[PDB]
């Protein structure tokens, strides 16, 4: 969003002090600069000043006012008590080249990114830094040709030029932040083209600052500048970006399908697979493709084409990491990694029905693989391919399968936490004859970077994240049937707080609070704030975790109440974690804590038919796990999980839902923000609750039956999501794909060129 | 958006003013309150990138300048001009244009990259400049300004510049879009406008005029030379004339006698006579005296010398579309033209009955009250025009039919496969192309639109090919490439500008390899050719009948009628497959596949040497034939060969370093993973057992490959060194390279029977003849696959090569494909759709296809305007009290307070009383 | 000839009797129109724009005119008139002069 | 009169143009370019 800078409201305040006289030196004291002057793009602004002489001599009073929000009134934006004719001598010729001595260099371009990390960017005209000067609480600058309209004779360029002291005051800090207040300012004649700035944090959570020409002569002077008491004010009202819908969809590669050539002779192909045969035979086409090439699988079965049996199984990265140390040791080269997953295999092969030990064996089994080899050759910038089969929503080849979720959560994870990587996530047709190898490591390379990449038929399909407009008043039209119970489950009391609230304020009569806290917990605040609309409110204090609570909230809708129409399962904390600081073992115990609560549940409530006698039937997720994050691996193997099983459940004709939300405005913690702090730097931006129910819940009545993929809803700027963070490579999920073979003509009148 | 829909409209007698346009920024207040006008909806509508305008210079640009550049390109479409091939011709531009005031619609200065593009985005001067700059016309290019007859002018001046032989081509028409409401206000402030704005022509029920707007460009030829270049002829534009009204007494009408010398003038210019002319398409505004001047001034010219039983057909569009300003003349044409095509004359609508202000008794003129039939026959069909102006100048045009419309005599035939072709500068304009085209071609004839579209449309980037025999067949194609699904008939992608080229030769013997159910099926596929194309039947016929005298007319049998034989190391068997190449090489030629390099394999390499244009194709089949004999006495002796999937280092380190090797040597290096030997059937054999101990696959045993003595080799010599040196060779074309060396062949080795035997003192090189092919930048690469599945090792040897991902095409020409012309127009289409620009006539040549009429371009349109659209009307308010004026809200104020300033021309409006003076 | 921009020199709006006059005054397809209606000339009158050929070009078609026999004289020419500095204004912008 | 029209500026597109005109005026008039004694040149005073 557009604002008025700092250094312009301070000489906004100036313009008006000299106004009325000749005179060349100036005092401003008292200074107030509440609020943040900000206008939505293509808007008008009325802009209003007076100077309010209070009639004690020197004392004229300086107000500027901005306009009323839509219908409103005019409020105070800035104000200063003027103090004319300074009447004082001042130190001379104070060396510029004695001020950089105690201090470390900066990069120019490093000064800008540590403040476009503070949410803050700047047009050319306040990108005034040429040299900046950093050390202890203290900084200096050399500040350039700041050649604002009547700046390089006239006062105007002192905006740009406090402006640079506001930028140099905040560069010291942390947490996004603005002014507040300035104690005094004293100021004789416009600026030089060159100057120097001193800024000093010396004084208690403020600051002072020195403004030289380029002989050293004093041209302005501010003491007690502050900034914190406007650190960390709410940037989910200030943001620019609405609320939408957001969908991972799967393009048809028509144009441009074909694979290209493979990399020769720079380095050999290591090939895992679950079946030693495809391993096997994925190394003979290579092998008639003269690309070398090495089997490899899990010690769980033999040497069948002489190929290595690596320890996977073993949750452990370093035995894997010896295992291919060995191969260092007879001087392998790698080029790239293929894992290649069995698909849906391992049910017929193992007799089991188990989805989430399933996730937990193969995430476990994958991690110690990946870990293990990354741990030994990482320095060589190998390539990485995931194969998985039967991963893809939005695609032939019927429901997919949730088992094989934690192989997009692991991908996801090696593009933000190593992204000098590239690699892929390849999909296979589970049940169709894979591609030939030559087809799958022609058409990755390419993909400079990363990406996911999908078969069916003969067709290659790549993934695009892409964002549509949601129509709220959906939910401003929904009335809940009034003969119906809803269930709110699993979340803490905000987020519970929020969703009683919200069915208030829809017409639902009768609730359930499935919650853990719900029943033993001070809820005597969410039953009042219910009963504002609220007939019929019931409390549980269930443990997701046990199949005998869940089967308390199956005789409960059994029991003669209003029968059941919604359930909604609040988004739940998952512990932090990224590759490293993981392990195999690890990973099977948090996914299986994670995810056992509401794969139970909805189990459950499938299995006596509760499920489809209900409406809507929600499940939360991040919007976050559609691209992924860096440090996140569980959280992300969760969401990824409950997308595939909502659409297991879809596919066989149920109004259960996956959600994928943003951070809800209620969940933020006002005791610290920093959670919130992080993604809005990140550019996801928090949103009510009760505006994204509005959006959802309605909807399943309209199918989307298949072409949806894994879709959610929230505030996102994705250009703010792929520059935060770190990324050199391109990553085709949210960016396109390349150019193309076209270029422009000089065009008409130019008799240049 | 054509003249069809323009017919549409007229001939089911429906009008088109309507209320004032939404999203223009218009910030006009009750001035139009009830107005009604022709309008364009959509005007500020555009396609920056299809032109190659930068979006800030199409915003800058007046909406007549974008309704020009536009419309010019559709009026190439329809004569069936490529816009690319119009580039560098003489053709002259005459645009008639107004200065419309569109800049003023800014309410604040604009920004510093719009600004600068403001000035030739608007200049009148700089509209005919910008379209000849835009097509790269190279004629004269001006703009004309005489208000309503701006239009008439234009197409005067482009006839006079026509006939004078100044330009090949005439490119005449203009625009008129209201970008300001200013002109209907002050027609509305001075009550010109019909209070319904509709223009009554000549009708009792006559009451003023009507705005609307317009735009439109003609295309004219010299109607000799369209002819002999076998051009479309809508109409002919026979005779013109200009004059003025000047001024006079005004007891007498100026405008009655100027509109009589007018039209004898234009008569005159025309060389025609007033009793040959049918129809006018009068001025009829709608203003109730001018309509009836005008009436009378016909009356007084056609109206007394009409032929017996024949009245005078009078109507004007304007009726049904409003006045439309600058362009009127352009909508009467565009009328006429449609109803000589449809040959009918439409109604005049909104006639109550004929004008009283005009003497009708004669009976020798009519209002066209009803539509009438205007059939072709004896008496030449044609009309005029009139157009006129308030300050004068005046213009009439005669019309008369095209030349007659001689059908094709054309001939019946089987249903051999269309190639429709297809392309656009971004995918979604490719998928509406498929669904525009599909209602065509359900209904014309598919080998006449296929052959319109690959020479009356341009080649762009995005590209398509739909292949198909039925009407069905090539409706299914077009709709799974309108739903952007794949299907079989059809073939997608993008141009690469590269051209790098190449192309590879077979020798026969190589199906001993095994994959003779292909290698058989290719030459049974080459004989379908023969009926498909014109260009192979030949062909092969310069070969066959001229050098099958070196063999007897038994090779003829073989050649006509392929089998087993043609993939057999044999002297019929190698003179086939020299002559199939040979074909085949002059068929892709003929669609404008041109090699920048070759490769052979074997005695193939023959053909690739004659293919790069090193030999004549003489010498190729004596040297063939020589060659084959050799062949003969390798294939009958004692000797064997195997392949073995181990490489070259793998097989000639174990065959060097053990024994039981004796006489067993590598024939053959041609793909990574597997190499072929030859010798001693005894040692071969147990080189084969050797590589199934190491646990290696074999295919054995085959007959020997090689020369198995020094005595065989002194009788080739001296077969070869007579015969070689009779060849009259020549340095090749383009770079040929050889699977001896692996490497391009030098004049001397070209001439050497040393290097024409070591075709049998090999090995063979294949491999790297293909990988050096690719470090030489060759992007596709083309196999002549009638024998040993040549394209095959070459992707295997290609594919491997090195580091950067590139782009690699490998396309078979005698293909898999059932009906045998498919699978060569499939990869024709595979080689076009990449970006190889291929000469599709072979598909067509020796049919009964005729040029017939398609849909245009489908522009990509968003908004391109200086101001952003109006919100709802709602907002405005009543005018401040003249000298009370602005309150203002100064904030703390404790009561309100109002200022206003008098400009001197408001004080004297005002101050409505002197005292003295 | 070429569109001048005169009327844009107003601040104030113009008085009702100027308003009526400023069309015709400043068409440029009217500026060939008012030589034929003063004159009482009846040959053809044309207005053409070009940019700086704009008079060579009217020359030229004058010369086919006549040669053609469409007139017995022709009168060919044209005029330029900076009534705004706004293309001086451009020209020292761009610092073309 | 002609056009300049549209291509690459290194073979000098409004040279060539410039000379084609002058070839065509001298054609019109039925004139050769010896019988010329001056030309009243453009000469705008822009440096290429």
């Amino acid at each position: 969003t557009p604002v008025l800078p700092a250094g312009a409201r301070l000489e906004w305040l100036l313009a008006a002090a000299r106004h009325g006289s000749p005179d060349s030196a100036w005092t401003l004291t008292g200074i107030r600069l509440p609020g943040t002057v900000s206008a939505a793009s293509g808007t008008p602004v009325a802009l209003q000043t007076s100077r309010e002489d209070s009639g004690d001599g020197h004392r004229v009073r300086a107000f500027v006012k901005g306009p009323g929000t839509g219908g409103g009134r005019w409020a105070e934006r800035g104000g200063a008590t003027v103090v004319p004719a300074v009447t004082r001598p001042a130190p001379d010729r104070v060396d510029p080249e004695s001020l950089p001595e105690g201090l470390a260099e900066l990069d120019v371009a490093e000064v800008y990114r540590r403040l476009w990390r503070q949410g803050s960017d700047y047009a050319e005209p306040l990108r005034v830094l040429r040299r900046v000067w950093l050390g202890g609480d203290e900084a200096v600058a050399l500040v350039g040709t700041a050649d604002v309209p009547t700046g390089p004779s006239g006062w105007s360029r002192w905006a740009a030029v406090l402006e640079a002291a506001v930028q140099l005051a905040a560069l010291s800090g942390s947490g996004p932040r603005t002014p507040v207040s300035v104690d005094r300012l004293e100021v004789s004649g416009p600026p030089s083209e060159v100057v120097w700035l001193r800024v000093r944090h010396g004084a208690d959570g403020a600051a002072d600052a020195v403004v030289l020409s380029g002989e050293g002569v004093r041209l302005a002077a501010v003491q007690g500048l502050r900034l914190r008491p406007m650190a960390g004010r709410e940037p989910a009202g200030l943001a620019e970006a609405p609320l939408e819908r957001h969908e991972v969809v799967w393009h048809a590669l028509a144009e441009d399908g074909r694979p290209g050539a493979i990399g020769g002779g720079t380095g050999s192909w290591l090939v895992f697979s679950d079946d030693p045969e495809r391993a096997a035979a994925w190394c003979d086409e290579l092998a008639l493709f003269g690309v070398p090439a090495v089997a490899l699988a899990g010690e769980d079965a033999e040497g069948r084409d002489g190929t290595e049996t690596v320890p996977v199984g073993t949750g452990d990265p370093d035995v894997v990491g010896k295992t291919f140390a060995e191969l260092r040791e007879r001087g392998v080269t790698v080029a790239g990694l293929l894992v290649h997953d069995a698909g849906d295999a391992r049910e017929p092969a193992s007799g089991a029905d188990d989805p989430l030990d399933a996730a937990c064996r193969r995430g476990g089994r994958t991690l110690a693989l990946v870990r293990g080899f990354l741990q030994e050759y990482a320095e060589q910038t190998p390539r990485i391919v995931l194969c998985s089969a039967g991963a893809a929503a939005g695609l032939a080849g019927g429901p997919p399968h949730p088992a094989q979720a934690p192989l997009t959560a692991l991908f996801t994870s090696l593009v933000w936490e190593h992204p000098e990587l590239p690699c892929a996530q390849v999909d296979l047709d589970p049940a169709e004859d894979p591609p030939t190898v030559v087809s799958l490591l022609g058409q990755v390379m390419r993909l400079p970077g990363a990406g996911r990449l999908a078969v069916r038929g003969g067709r290659w399909f790549e993934a695009r994240l892409e964002r549509r407009p949601a129509p709220a008043d959906r939910g401003e039209r929904l009335a809940l049937r009034p003969d119906a119970t809803y269930l709110v489950a699993g979340g803490d009391t905000r987020h519970a707080a929020a969703a009683l609230e919200w069915l208030a304020a829809r017409g639902a009569r009768s609730v359930v609070l499935a919650g853990a806290e719900s029943e033993r917990g001070d809820l005597a605040g969410a039953r009042t704030t219910g009963h504002a609309g609220i007939e019929r409110l019931e409390h549980v204090a269930v443990d997701l975790s046990s199949a005998a609570d869940v089967a308390r909230l199956a005789e409960l809708c059994a029991d003669g109440r209003p029968p059941l129409r919604g359930v909604l399962l609040l988004p739940q904390p998952v512990a932090g974690g990224g590759l490293d600081e993981l392990d195999g073992a690890r990973f099977g115990a948090e996914l299986a804590g994670a995810l056992r609560g509401p794969v139970e549940l909805t189990r459950r409530f499938t299995d006596v038919g509760l499920t489809g006698g209900t409406d809507f039937f929600v499940l939360s997720t991040s919007v976050v796990s559609l691209p992924g994050r860096a440090g996140t691996v569980v959280g992300s193997a969760a969401d990824a999980f409950l997308t595939a099983l909502a659409r297991h459940h879809r596919q066989a004709g149920l109004p259960v839902v996956a959600a994928a939300w943003g951070p809800w405005l209620e969940s933020v913690d006002e005791s610290d923000e920093a959670p919130a702090v992080a993604f809005a730097e990140a550019g996801v931006y928090p949103a009510p609750g009760g505006e994204m129910l509005d959006a959802l819940l309605p909807l399943p009545a309209a199918g989307e039956a298949d072409g949806s993929g894994e879709a959610g809803l929230a505030r996102v700027d994705w250009d703010r999501y792929l520059t935060a963070g770190h990324r050199p490579l391109p990553y085709t999920v949210l960016e396109t794909r390349a150019s193309y073979d076209e270029e422009k003509a000089p065009g008409f009148g130019q008799n240049r060129m | 958006r054509s003249p069809e829909d323009l017919w549409d409209l007229v001939d089911s007698g429906g009008d088109a003013v309507g209320g004032l346009p939404a999203g223009r920024g218009w910030q006009a207040g009750s001035a139009l309150d009830g107005v009604n006008a022709g309008f364009i909806h959509g005007v500020e509508e555009f396609d920056p990138y299809f032109f190659g305008l930068d979006p800030v210079e199409a915003a800058a640009m007046d909406p007549q300048q974008r309704l020009l550049l536009e419309t010019t390109w559709e009026a190439f479409e329809r004569a069936g001009i490529d816009p690319v091939a119009a580039r560098g011709s003489r053709t002259a531009v005459y645009a008639g244009v107004q200065f419309g005031g569109y800049p003023l619609l800014m309410r604040e200065a604009p920004p510093p990259q719009v600004l600068d593009h403001l000035g030739l985005g608007n200049s009148v001067g700089a509209a005919s400049g910008r379209l000849a700059y835009q097509f790269g016309l190279l004629g004269g290019a001006v703009t004309v300004d005489t208000q309503c007859t701006s239009s008439i002018v234009a197409l005067h001046l482009a006839v006079k510049a026509l006939r004078n032989g100044e330009c090949a081509l005439a490119l005449a028409g203009g625009a008129c879009v209201m970008s300001l409401p200013t002109v209907l206000m002050d027609f509305h402030r001075r009550s010109l406008l019909a209070p319904d704005g509709r223009s009554k022509s000549f009708a009792a029920a006559a009451d003023g005029v009507s705005l609307a707007e317009g735009a439109g460009m003609l295309l004219l030829e010299r109607l000799s030379d369209a002819r002999r270049n076998g051009h479309p002829v809508m109409a002919v534009i026979r005779g013109t004339a200009i004059n003025q009204d000047g001024a006079t007494n005004g007891i007498i009408s100026p405008s009655g006698r100027a509109q009589e010398r007018v039209i004898r003038a234009a008569l005159a210019d025309g060389r025609v006579t007033a009793d040959s002319v049918d129809a006018v398409e009068g001025h009829g505004v709608g203003a109730t005296l001018g309509d009836g001047v005008e009436v009378t001034s016909l009356l007084s010219t056609y109206g007394q010398e009409r032929p017996a039983g024949r009245p005078l057909l009078l109507g004007s569009v304007k009726s049904n579309i409003g006045h439309t300003q600058t362009v009127g003349a352009v909508a009467g044409i565009v009328k006429l033209v449609m109803a000589l095509r449809n040959e009918r004359l439409p109604r005049t609508v909104h006639v109550d009955g004929p004008t009283p202000h005009a003497d009708w008794s004669s009976g020798t003129v009519r209002l066209l009250t009803e539509p009438e039939p205007w059939r072709r026959g004896e008496r030449v069909r044609r009309a005029g025009l009139t157009c006129l102006t308030l300050s004068g100048t005046n213009g009439h045009l005669i019309l008369e039919e095209p030349p007659a419309d001689e059908p094709a005599a054309r001939p019946a035939n089987p249903e051999r496969t269309v190639p429709l072709v297809l392309s656009a500068k971004s995918p979604t304009a490719l998928r509406e192309q498929a669904e525009r085209l599909r209602a065509t071609i359900t209904a014309a004839e598919p080998v006449d639109v296929g052959h319109s579209l690959h020479t009356t449309r341009s080649s762009f980037r995005h590209r398509a090919v739909v292949l198909g025999t039925g009407r069905e067949e090539l409706a299914a194609g077009l709709d799974a490439l309108a739903g952007d699904r794949t299907a079989d008939g059809l073939v997608r992608g993008v141009a690469r500008a590269q051209g790098q080229t190449a192309l590879l030769f077979g020798g026969a013997g190589d199906g001993t390899s095994g994959d003779r159910p292909a290698d058989a099926e290719g030459p049974r596929t080459a004989r379908g050719l023969y009926e498909a194309f014109p260009a192979f039947a030949e062909a092969l016929d310069e070969v066959t009948e001229h050098l099958a005298g070196l063999l007897g007319p038994e090779v003829r049998a073989a050649v006509r009628e392929p089998g087993p034989a043609c993939a057999e190391p044999t002297v019929v068997g190698q003179a086939v497959a020299f002559a199939l190449n040979t074909a085949l090489h002059r068929l892709l030629t003929a669609f404008a596949v041109r090699p920048d390099a070759t490769l052979g394999h074997g005695a193939g390499e023959v053909a690739a040497a004659y293919a790069a244009g090193a030999l004549s194709l003489a010498d190729g089949a004596a040297l063939v034939t020589a060659l084959g004999r050799i062949t003969e006495r390798v294939a009958t002796g004692p000797g064997a060969s195997v392949w073995v999937r181990a490489t070259e280092d793998e097989v000639r380190a174990a065959l060097s370093g053990s024994q039981e090797q004796v006489g067993a040597a590598v024939a053959a290096v041609d793909e990574p993973g597997t190499t072929v030997v030859s010798g001693d059937a005894g040692a071969v054999a147990r080189v084969a057992a050797h590589w199934r101990a190491h646990g290696r696959a074999t295919g054995a045993p085959r007959p020997a490959r090689l020369l198995l003595s020094p005595d065989d080799e002194q009788a080739a010599l001296a077969e070869l060194r007579a015969i070689v040196a009779g060849l009259a060779f020549r340095e090749p074309e383009v770079p040929l390279l050889s699977t001896v060396t692996g490497q391009p062949v030098e004049p001397a080795e070209l001439r050497s029977a040393e290097h024409w035997l070591d075709h049998l003192r090999g090995p063979t090189r294949f491999l790297d003849g293909v990988r050096r092919l690719r470090t030489d930048g060759v992007t596709r690469l083309v196999g002549l696959d009638l024998s040993g599945d040549l394209t095959g090792p070459a992707g295997r040897s290609a594919a491997g090569f090195g580091e950067p991902g590139r782009p690699l095409l490998l396309a078979s020409v005698p293909g898999g494909g059932r009906p045998p012309g498919q699978a060569l127009l499939s990869a024709l289409g595979e080689l076009h759709t990449d970006g190889v620009a291929i000469d599709w006539s072979q598909a067509f040549e020796g049919r009964g296809a005729r040029r017939v009429d398609l849909p245009t371009y489908p522009y990509q349109k968003v908004r391109c305007w200086l101001v952003p659209p109006e919100p709802q009307v709602s907002v405005v308010a009543a005018p401040p009290h003249p000298l009370l004026g602005t309150a203002l809200d100064l904030v703390d104020a404790t009561g309100q307070s109002f200022t206003q300033q008098l400009t001197p021309g408001q004080v004297a409006g005002v101050f409505g009383q002197q005292l003295y003076g």
